[PDB]
């Protein structure tokens, strides 16, 4: 495989002992508490260099405690790639962390911070007359250059050339690391295995992507505007990309619908070459570059939409593409146009590939086209910290190492979702729910719970209270029937079940720009994927949602960028969810999800006079059951 | 806790003026009695000249006589006076043995346990005699309210545990878990576990050789005065010799090696008395040694860690490993409820958090009191004190473990006319004493405190 293990080791390496366990002896003069055994790096408040070291451990480590007092750091095995990337010194990493850190620096501890300083993200690559060459920036990657299989014996003896370089740069590797060092020019034939030989070996190498060396790829038609809208998270996915000079190519997870692809194209401007979006879906090709593209310099006719049925211009674009992996290869070939695409991509020599939530799609397609395709380097703007794409070949070794995290709670708190008060509405119980739990178990009862009049009125302190306070209403449920019937009773436009796209944007027309319509109800048409509204207030209904994975991205995804800060808690979420029922569980795991995010949670039980609350309908306990009956249709 | 205070108040009259007798136990009492009764026991205890209550009702201020109306009660509760209606007024003479008491007392007199400690060479420093005080009680500890091992030598302590409801567990076979009364007595941060486990020594051996005030002035006698040399062995009656012996065993007093031989000064009966420091096989560090794990991220952060302080808390929170400094547990709604199904309300665990295991958690709250006394006024914001979020998290779970609330008082009549309740309504809720009112039933359930100041008017 092309990919190893390495650049995903995190959830691992937490583990201590108390006999076994060492007392640190920087306890009796150290500010903070850095126990290599469980992973965490606990800085108390009397650090001399407190910020240093969440600098120095947030730049190599995770932080998986986020207390006010003391911290706590979660195992992450790609770190290293990252750490080293940063810049923290192998020795130095350990030198000032121990001597920081309470928890004395381990011999596992300090061995990894040692090789994660130096070894981890440190490869050594030579490259010579703009082109690459069987060596590295160091002396180490010199040798390690000539040991390579593919970097030393598929090398010629050659130190460097003009044609060579440019041309051939054990094939040309532009997925290497700093160039103008000691080295010698290399064969063409297989960069397939030269990264097979990297991670074998488990060596993450600081790659760089000189575009500008190579010969072969002319320069595209590329309408190089930054136009578009940058951001907090867009532009250091871009500087840790690009660093110094050339750039390079690796895993930058991103909040889908925020602009991710937006790092991509203007790294594709700044390459000048061939480049390639791939999407989630091929439906979502077409609605993603409607939702924001416009705006984006990108050019909508040269990006020829590949979709499969509807037909545009392949293998005759001048400049860029957008498609998906759907589109690429996979079940959804709808005719051999796909597969056209293919062959082309093998002649035409593709330097750079986005790839949007490629968590959906398994991965072993992507090591197929891979190999066929012969691309120079990729992008997988992903979601997920957690994946089924993990396979043998990891996605992160098989395109690059990763420059930055989708640091969730740092655009949840910056402006655009800022406060985020997750809440779980537990909608009070009565005979019906009781009675309808204990006959019948099976997932039918899915929309049993859900029908709770309570709930609608629930929904409806929050229909009141954030119209009132000009907020922003999202309502999220699966089903179709019953989410149609809700809000019929309060008399306001409303997203709901197959709605025609033309109304329910007109609803969101007077949703975010107008004030008196504010309710929105998302059905299991929201994803995946159409456009996903600015999230001030979210109501999920539907709380099983399988899987867990999804939940990542669709409480990612509707929980979108909020432009206001008028209220104290400008993203309120909540989960309407009927108790002493089957959602007790899957709420339950909603509870424990929203927090482990790190968003702030909160439980909104208790409305602002909930018996007062206009539509009394169906409140009376004998008119729910009325309506559990009807939904038993549903 | 028991309310030894409640407690004293119902044992009759002619055993209460037996403990006056002693000058050292009149200062001790003295200590515990209300502040605006200390104020009044001191004015009567000078001058004996009988005054009626409507001059006494000259000498303070304006509104603040609750203390004064709790304070006769208890004093009339615990008979340390005699109310006489001389002149249909109420002239207030304290008790003579009381008010006899105190004259020695105060003027540096020979109170039995004050002048009945003897001077001499204190080989039983500060830390003498109350490490291995400290580990005896650590012992009983362990064994009545339940630690992993009970290495406690007072075996009069765990059977005081099992029959006297020390112990929540099986008092027949020689156990002590947690239950009722021991989550109850654990609750306490000091007094609470203290008096109530004391109160069973005393019940329990009460009547043959216990000698009821002769133990109990023993015990204050141990407060009266420092023993030094000859204390534990000389300032001990019958029942308290007995029960200094005992207590020299089980841990109740921190008497010399031999189990005779002079009073080494204990922290033990110190932190009863005056309820001060509780900080203390040589090694005594505090006080800060102890701690305890709270957080907002429903995480328990510990970095320092004591034997038997982990013991408690992994009762209430689950308890999976062991490290150099850290302990693994997560508090959520489940957490707290391990011990909710066992019956304990989880009421004394928030007073338990903010009184103990806080030496971990000062800069937690470093942040939390904020100094929000005078600047109260100024800015109404809180930083989180005290925390509701916890609390928020732990009513809805006791709530759930309960599902029923129950509210005490006692229910009233005799509302005939409805300006009475009204009247009295609008004034409770300036001082919050009624849990809720009706003036179509004319019924509410309530303490008897709002019953007995309308009935004080009507009185006097």
């Amino acid at each position: 495989p092309a990919d190893f293990v390495p650049d995903s080791v995190s959830g691992m390496f937490r583990s201590h002992d108390f006999s076994y366990l060492r007392l640190r002896p920087d306890h009796a003069s150290r500010p903070l508490w850095i126990s290599p055994s469980d992973g965490r790096i606990i800085l108390e408040s009397f650090s001399p260099l407190a910020e240093q070291a969440q600098d120095f451990l947030v730049t190599i480590a995770e932080p998986i405690s986020r207390p006010s007092h003391i911290h706590e750091y979660k195992i992450t095995a790609y770190s290293l790639y990252a750490a080293v990337s940063v810049g923290l010194e192998t020795d130095d990493i350990i030198s000032v962390l121990d001597r920081l850190s309470k928890v004395p620096v381990a011999e596992s501890i300090i061995n990894f911070i040692k090789g994660a300083t130096i070894s981890y993200g440190k490869v050594k690559l030579v490259i010579k007359h703009n082109r690459y060459f069987v060596e590295t920036t160091q002396a180490d990657i010199l040798q390690m250059l000539l040991n390579d299989s593919v970097i030393g014996p598929l090398r010629i003896d050659s130190d460097h050339q003009v044609q060579p370089p440019e041309d051939v740069l054990e094939r040309e590797e532009e997925d290497d690391d700093i160039d103008a060092v000691h080295s010698f020019e290399i064969a063409n034939e297989s960069v397939e295995v030269v990264k097979k030989r990297c991670q074998e070996i488990d060596y993450p190498v600081l790659e760089e992507y000189d575009f500008r060396n190579d010969h072969r790829n002319p320069d595209l038609d590329i309408d190089l505007k930054p136009s578009t809208q940058i951001r907090p998270y867009q532009e250091k996915s871009l500087s840790k990309m690009f660093g110094n000079g050339r750039a390079r190519s690796g895993i930058i997870v991103l909040p889908c619908g925020a602009g991710k692809t937006l790092v991509g194209i203007t790294a594709a401007c700044t390459i000048k070459k061939s480049v390639i979006v791939l999407c989630t879906s091929s439906v979502s090709v077409m609605q993603w570059r409607q939702q924001f593209l416009q705006w984006c310099t990108l050019q909508p006719e040269n990006c020829a939409v590949f979709t499969s049925d509807n037909k545009e211009m392949f293998q005759t674009e001048s400049g860029l593409v957008v498609s998906t992996y759907s589109m690429v290869a996979n079940t959804r070939n709808r005719s051999h146009d796909s597969q056209k695409v293919m062959d082309f991509l093998t002649g035409r020599e593709w330097g750079f590939i986005i790839l949007d939530e490629v968590h959906v799609v398994p991965a072993a397609m992507f090591r197929r086209v891979v190999s066929t395709i012969a691309a120079h380097a990729k992008l997988g703007l992903t979601a997920t910290l957690v994946r089924e794409d993990d396979k043998i070949g990891d996605l992160n070794f098989l395109i690059g190492p990763k420059l930055y995290e989708a640091n969730w709670m740092e655009l949840s708190q910056k402006g655009h979702i800022a406060n985020v008060q997750c809440a779980e509405v537990w909608c009070p119980m009565t005979a019906e729910f009781y009675q309808e739990y204990l006959r019948e178990t099976a997932r039918k009862r899915m929309l049993l719970y859900i029908m709770n009049p309570t709930k609608f009125q629930a929904c409806q302190f929050l229909i009141q209270y954030h119209e009132r306070r000009g907020d922003k209403i999202i309502v999220f449920s699966d089903n179709v029937y019953a989410l149609q019937e809700y809000a019929l009773k309060m008399g306001k436009p409303f997203i709901y079940g197959s709605t025609p796209q033309q109304e329910r944007m007109n609803i969101l027309q007077n949703f975010q720009y107008n004030d008196q319509i504010n309710t929105i109800f998302l059905s299991k048409v929201g994803d995946t994927s159409i456009d996903l509204p600015e999230a001030t207030c979210l109501i999920q209904i539907s709380s099983h949602y399988g899987s867990r994975r999804q939940e990542a991205q669709r409480l990612g995804r509707i929980l979108r960028a909020k432009r206001r800060n008028d209220e104290g808690f400008n993203a309120f979420f909540y989960s309407l969810v009927s108790k002493d029922t089957q959602e007790m569980y899957y709420s339950t795991k909603r509870q424990a999800f929203l927090v482990d995010q790190g968003y702030a949670f909160k439980v909104i039980t208790h409305l602002h006079g909930m018996e007062n609350i206009p539509n009394l309908a169906y409140a009376s306990p004998r008119e729910r059951r009325e309506l559990l009956q009807e939904v038993l249709l549903k | 806790k028991h309310s030894v205070t409640q407690y004293l108040e119902e044992i009759p009259q002619q055993v209460q003026n037996r403990l006056y007798t002693s000058p050292a136990t009149c200062l001790a009492i003295y200590r515990i009695l209300p502040p605006l009764a200390k104020f009044f026991i001191m004015a009567m205890v000078f001058n004996e000249n009988e005054v009626p209550l409507l001059d006494l009702d000259k000498w303070v201020n304006s509104n603040g006589k609750l203390q004064f109306q709790n304070a006769i009660k208890s004093m009339k509760s615990l008979h340390l006076l005699i109310p006489n209606k001389s002149s249909g007024t109420l002239m207030i003479n304290l008790n003579p043995t009381f008010k006899i008491s105190l004259r020695n007392a105060l003027t540096g007199g020979e109170v039995q346990n004050s002048f009945g400690v003897v001077v001499e060479e204190n080989v039983v420093s500060l830390d003498l005699l109350d490490e291995y005080s400290a580990n005896k009680w650590e012992t009983i500890l362990h064994f009545m309210v339940g630690t992993p091992l009970a290495k406690i030598p007072s075996e009069k302590v765990l059977n005081l545990l099992k029959h006297s409801k020390l112990m929540e567990e099986v008092n027949s076979t020689g156990e002590f878990k947690i239950t009722n009364e021991g989550f109850q007595f654990l609750l306490q941060e000091i007094n609470s576990q203290l008096w109530t486990l004391l109160l069973q020594y005393l019940k329990m051996i009460e009547t043959s050789k216990m000698d009821l005030v002769d133990v109990l002035h023993f015990i204050f006698m141990l407060g009266a005065l420092e023993v030094g040399k000859a204390y534990k062995i000389d300032a001990l009656s019958e029942t308290q010799r007995i029960m200094l012996q005992d207590m020299r065993d089980y841990g109740l007093v921190f008497q010399k090696h031999s189990n005779d031989s002079i009073f080494y000064p204990t922290k033990l009966a110190l932190m009863l008395t005056s309820d001060t420091k509780t900080i203390r096989g040589l090694k005594n560090q505090d006080i800060p040694d102890g701690s305890l794990i709270v957080e907002t991220n429903f995480k328990i952060y510990s970095y320092s860690n004591s034997p038997l302080q982990i013991a408690v808390l992994s009762l209430f929170v689950h308890l999976k490993a062991r490290f150099v400094n850290m302990v693994l547990g997560q508090i959520t709604r489940e957490s707290i409820r391990r011990a909710l199904t066992n019956g304990i309300t989880a009421d004394q665990i928030i007073a338990y958090l903010e009184t103990h295991a806080h030496p971990q958690m000062r800069r937690l709250a470093e942040e939390k009191l904020e100094k929000k006394l005078e600047l109260d006024p100024n800015c109404k914001e809180p930083l989180q004190v005290l925390p509701p979020t916890v609390v928020d998290q732990i009513r809805l779970w006791q709530l759930e473990l309960d599902r029923v609330i129950t509210y005490e008082g006692s229910l009233y009549s005799d509302f005939e006319t409805s300006q009475e309740y009204n009247l009295l309504s609008k004034y409770a809720q300036d001082i919050g004493v009624l849990l809720w009112k009706d003036d179509k039933k004319k019924k509410f359930f309530i303490s008897k405190e709002g019953n007995s100041q309308v009935l004080d008017f009507a009185k006097r």
